[PDB]
C-alpha cells in the first residue's frame, strides 16, 4: 500500500478529486500511519474505541 | 498565427486544450495536462529532442 501510494502520487493519481477506498486490514492499529497517506481516505474498520 | 487563422475562416474548426506545458517531462503536471487530451489529431511543435 505505501509503495503503491509513492508511485501514484507522483503520476498525479492524488488530486482534488480522488476518492480512495481502503480495507480493514490495512489500517492495521491506527496508531502507526506512515507519511504517504493522503488525508481523506475512507476505510471501513472494526470498532475499538466503543464497546 | 494558428488562432488567427483559425478564427477568420469559412469552414468553422474546433480546438480544445491548448498545452504549452514546461515543468521536467514526468512531474506530475505533464502527466494530467497531456491525459486531458482526448481528440484524435495532434500538433506538436518541439525541438527534435523534445
Amino acid at each position: 500500500a505505501v509503495l503503491i501510494l509513492s508511485e501514484a502520487r507522483s503520476l498525479g493519481l492524488t488530486g482534488y478529486d480522488f476518492f480512495w477506498i481502503v480495507p480493514s486490514l490495512v489500517s492495521g492499529n491506527t496508531e502507526l500511519i506512515p507519511k504517504e497517506f493522503p488525508s481523506g481516505l475512507i476505510s471501513v474498520s472494526y470498532d475499538d474505541w466503543d464497546y | 498565427f494558428v488562432k488567427t487563422t483559425v478564427d477568420n475562416s469559412f469552414v468553422g474548426w474546433d480546438m480544445q486544450n491548448v498545452i504549452t506545458l514546461d515543468t521536467s517531462f514526468e512531474d506530475a503536471k505533464t502527466q494530467v495536462q497531456l491525459k486531458k487530451i482526448h481528440s484524435s489529431v495532434i500538433l506538436l511543435y518541439c525541438s527534435k529532442d523534445e
